[PDB]
Order: C-alpha cells, then structure tokens, then sequence
C-alpha cells in the first residue's frame, strides 16, 4: 500500500504522466480517479479500450516491463484534474488499487 | 493488577508443571539478553498434590513499574530432558494479557468474495 | 447452385485435434462425378476426403470436400482454395478460406444473467442468458451445463457474433437458455462454459442458481465464539 | 502502532491489538482487540466447485484462526470443466479464478 503523492504541475498545454507499479502477468491493470461524493472508485484508465467520457482522446497510456514502471499521461489540464488518482490492478477497481497520489493544477 | 498500583515493582511468575522427573531449568531474557540470578529466583522443584506422576517448580522475577510502561518482554527460558531442543521459550508482555475493550468489526459485502 | 467454404471453428481446432477444412455443395441437382478439391495457394494437390453424404428431401444434393491441415499452417495465415468442377457449370468454381492476420486477441467477458423478476410470474418459462463481450476475433464456442452435465443444443440458442458499438474491433455475443420454472425455483444450478482462444487457460464458465441471481434474500446465520482466546 | 496478530486470508479475519496511550495517570491502560471478519456473502459450500447450496454459516473460532469461506488473491482455484463439441468429450481444466493464476 504505497502513497506516493506528487504535486506535479499541470495547465491546459501541460502534460503530466503518473507512475504506477505492475504485475506484468497480463491482469487488468487501471487508473481510477476516486469520487469524494460518491464514495466508490471510477475508472480513468484501463487496460481495455476504456476511456473516461470527460477524458476521451486526451489521455495515454504507457507500458514498459522493462523498467517495471507503469505510466500514464494526460495531453491537457483543465485544470478540474485535482483528485486521488490510485493504479492497481485485477478485476475489480475499488477494492484492488495499490497506490494512489493526487495530482496537482499550477504548480 | 493490585500489585501494580503500588508503582514499586512488579513480579513475573513463571510455571514448569507437569514435569518428570526434577532439576528443570529455568532463564529469564528480556530483549533476547540474559538474565542473571541476582535478579530473578526459581522455586526449587517440587510434588503434586492429585497425581504423584509429575512434579512442580516455580520462577518469579522482579522489577520496576516504570519498567512496564516499555515492556521488554521479559521471556522466561527453560531447559528440561523431556524436550525437542530443551528450550520452550515464551513470552508475555501487556500487548497480550487480558484486554479491556474489544470491537469486532464484522463487515458483509456483496463483492468482496476473495478476500485480498 | 450453391458452395460454401466453411473455416475451421476454433472448437474443432482445439478440441478434436483435426483442423481439417471442409468445403460444402449445395442447391445443385443430383448428379454424379463431381470434383471437389482442396488446394493450397501453390497450386499443389492435398489429401482428399471420403464418405459422400446423401442427398436432401428438398430433391437437392449435398457434398462436401476436406483437407486435413497442420495448425502451425493455419496460424499463419495461408490461402486454401476449393475448387468445384461439374458438368452443370462449364467454369469450375473456387472459394478461398485463410486466417486475416493482423487482428487483436482480446479475452472474452463472461456475464450470466438469470430472468427477470416478471419472467418468474407467469410460471411457464425461465430464461437464462450468457453474454460474451469484448471477444476478438468472431467464431467462440459456448455450451451450458446442467448440474455438472451437459445439454443438447436442443435446449439453448446462440447468437451469431456481431459488433460492439465503442469497440473498434471488439464483439459481443449471447446465449439464451430456456428451462422450465419450476426446474429453476428449486435449486438446479446452471453453468456457461466458453472457450475462445483468446482465454489464458482457453476456456472458463460462470454459474447461477436461484440463490445467487438478483436474490430477494440474505440468510445470514454467522457465529463468532471464543473471542478473547489465545 | 499496531501489530499484526493474525492476518489469516483463507476466513479473511484480521484480528490485531494495540495499546492505547492514555494520560499520564496510574496504569490504566487499555488493549485492543481490533478482529475485522469479512463476509463474502455469495460464495459456495465447497470454495472450488461452483455446484453446492451457497453459504448460511459462518464460524469464526479465533483460536483456529492464526474448508474456507473466501478466495486466496496469489492463489489459483480451477476445475474440470466437461466440455463435448459433439461426440468426444475433452475434459478441460477451466478457472474459477481468472486473473490469479495464468496457465
Ligand atoms: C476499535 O477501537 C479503536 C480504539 O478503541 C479505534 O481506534 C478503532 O477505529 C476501532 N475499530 C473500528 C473498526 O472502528
Ligand atoms: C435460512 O437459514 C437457516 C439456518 O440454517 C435454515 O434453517 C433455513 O432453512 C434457511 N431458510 C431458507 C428459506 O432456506
Ligand atoms: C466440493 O468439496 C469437496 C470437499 O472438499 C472437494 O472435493 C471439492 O472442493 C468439491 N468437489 C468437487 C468434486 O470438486
């Protein structure tokens, strides 16, 4: 249970990719952004073709198991990208994150 | 918990019943350190009462009320023939003991079917 | 007149270790000495077939022409052709049957959806539907089992795979299993059993009862003893 | 601040204990006994062979605590799955447990 929380700066023009630790035996690896509202977990990021309706066509995601890193970026900041971005993995999306940090807009 | 309101010293009682035939072995350790006899008395070893098949010794061991605001532990190590490596080292401290409170904090889900 | 070309499901491939290819004639009339082979892209010849079917009661004939080929051959994408030759048609016919290389395998997401609640109402049927989504490529084999055995596909219907609408390339498919109400309100637990390649262990199953679908009931009994312990 | 006195995966209990630091007053102290059952709810008699009633008890003896309710994350569970495609009938060991375990 890793909370590496990171104040990396974002704007309209900036692009900021989070870092997230994998498995590599092929599982369903995700980035979810948690709901402070709902109190559940939503899905950004995943290893299917999924993407988040707010964030359609300006996001990526980046796979190395040489470096056993895994990382995703974000092409533009609306600046409402504040909240608790947690990776994980299996099937479920909640209950099987294994880091989270919350990213930054500005600075 | 009588003895300990006192703040003078408590005294850790350490048990080898059931033991045939005597001169069981008895070692205090706190913090996996020796614990020399200055500090610390064994019962010399003793009859029972019921069944005549076993004898009984004792230990107890004395220290300051200071001293169980840390703990240390304070294993008591014995020695006796009867015995795999002729040690059955234990150990309590406050962490174990009777507690005071417990909450059992049950919970029922619908979706949480492999316990990670 | 009518020949198919019928490629080799994946359910022939990994289950009855024969990943022959068969070519099928049909809505022509009954005759004789027709010349149906198998080739490859070469033009070389390969094994024929044996056992000439009968013809059908619609007063039309049926045959059919295969080819035993190694799996190593398929998965690399080569082009069979089958080649019909009769005195009906003048110009012997050909249809080509390879492997598109160049698609993604995706694993197939197993759903098992027991009826409705007004389904359960008029006391007359039960149906039980097992949806796979996401699969890539088309042509998976699914089947249902009925307390550990399995049933005649006289009993459920599958659905031919069609697309998926978010997906680029991703489809989707469903299997309806009707059973009768009374045999599903007692227990009776059903299972879905899938196998297309893309699965790491090439096939899994999902299952229901009347007391896992959408139930109206959590009997609960649990019993906590010895708390303080040792 | 708390030790982990059992973190059983197979029941899913998680019983620990701590002690609290009160005041600076006389000993009173008081240990914790923070046990955290989780109830899988919707699992079988029989945790590896989808075909048993589901579950109505649940028994927690904390002494047999340090057959199972709930599915192990790093281990695998699979079955043999009687599959036909016709005629023959290839016995093909399936999983209860996709994403645990690969072949
Ligand atoms: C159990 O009690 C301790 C202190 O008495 C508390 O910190 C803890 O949150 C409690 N457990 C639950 C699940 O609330
Ligand atoms: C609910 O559980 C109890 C406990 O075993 C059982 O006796 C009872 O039959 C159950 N109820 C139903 C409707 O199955
Ligand atoms: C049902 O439980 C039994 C008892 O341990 C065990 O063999 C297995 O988990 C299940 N039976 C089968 C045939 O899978």
């Amino acid at each position: 249970r890793i909370l590496p929380e990171v104040k990396v700066e974002g704007e309209l023009g900036g692009s900021v990719t989070i870092k997230c630790p994998l498995p590599e035996m092929h599982v369903r690896i995700y980035l979810c952004r948690e709901m402070a509202g709902s109190g559940t977990c939503g899905t950004v990021v995943s290893t299917t073709n999924f993407i988040k309706a707010e964030y359609k066509g300006r996001v990526t995601l980046k796979q190395y198991p040489r470096k056993n890193l895994f990382l995703v970026e974000v092409t533009q900041l609306t600046e409402s990208d504040s909240g608790v971005y947690a990776c994980g993995a299996g099937m479920n999306t909640d209950r099987g994150k294994t880091q989270k940090v919350t990213l930054n807009v500005h600075s | 918990r009588e003895q300990l309101n006192l703040r003078e010293s408590a005294t850790i009682t350490c048990l080898v019943t059931g033991f045939s035939p005597a001169d069981v072995f008895v070692q205090w350790m706190q913090r996996g350190q020796p614990l020399s006899p200055e500090k610390y008395v064994t019962s010399a070893p003793m009859p029972e009462p019921q069944a005549p098949g076993r004898y009984f010794a004792h230990s107890i061991l004395t220290v300051s009320e200071e001293e169980w605001n840390t703990g240390e532990t304070y294993t008591c190590v014995v020695a006796h023939e009867a015995l795999p490596n002729r040690v059955t080292e234990r150990t309590v401290d406050k962490s174990t003991g009777k507690p005071t409170l417990y909450n059992v904090s049950l919970v029922m889900s619908d979706t949480a079917g492999t316990c990670y | 007149i009518r020949v198919f070309a019928i490629p080799p499901s994946f359910a022939s491939i990994f289950l009855t270790k024969s990943t022959k290819l068969t070519c099928l004639v049909t809505d022509l009339t009954t005759y004789d000495s027709v010349t149906i082979s198998w080739t490859r892209q070469n033009g070389e010849a390969v094994k024929t077939h044996t056992n000439i079917s009968e013809s059908h009661p619609n007063a039309t004939f049926s045959a059919v022409g295969e080819a035993s080929i190694c799996e190593d051959d398929w998965n690399s994408g080569e082009r069979f052709t089958c080649t019909v030759t009769h005195t009906d048609l003048p110009s012997p016919l050909k249809q080509t049957i390879s492997r598109p290389k160049g698609v993604a395998l995706h694993r197939p997401d197993v759903y098992l959806l027991p009826p409705a609640r007004e389904q359960l109402n008029l006391r007359e049927s039960a149906t039980i539907t097992c949806l796979v989504t996401g699969f890539s490529p088309a042509d998976v084999f699914v089947q249902w089992m009925q307390r550990g055995q399995p049933l005649s596909p006289e009993k459920y219907v599958t659905s031919a795979p069609m697309p998926e609408p978010q997906a680029p390339g991703r489809y989707f498919a469903h299997s309806i299993l009707t059973v009768s109400e009374e045999e599903w309100n007692t227990g009776e637990t059903y299972t879905c059993v899938v196998a297309h390649e893309a699965l790491p262990n090439r096939v899994t199953e999902r299952t229901v009862d009347k007391s896992t679908g959408k139930p109206t009931l959590y009997n609960v009994s649990l019993v906590m003893s010895d708390t303080a312990g040792t | 601040e708390r030790i982990v006195l059992v973190d059983n995966k197979c029941k899913c209990a998680r019983i620990t204990s701590r002690i609290i630091r009160s005041s600076e007053d006389p000993n009173e102290d008081i240990v914790e006994r923070n046990i955290r059952i989780i109830v899988p709810l919707n699992n079988r008699e029989n945790i590896s062979d989808p075909t048993s009633p589901l579950r109505t008890r649940f028994v927690y003896h904390l002494s047999d605590l340090c057959t199972c309710y709930t599915y192990d994350r790093n281990k695998c569970y699979t079955a043999v799955v009687p599959l036909v495609y016709g005629g023959e009938t290839k016995m093909v060991e399936t999983a209860l447990t996709p994403d645990a375990c690969y072949p």
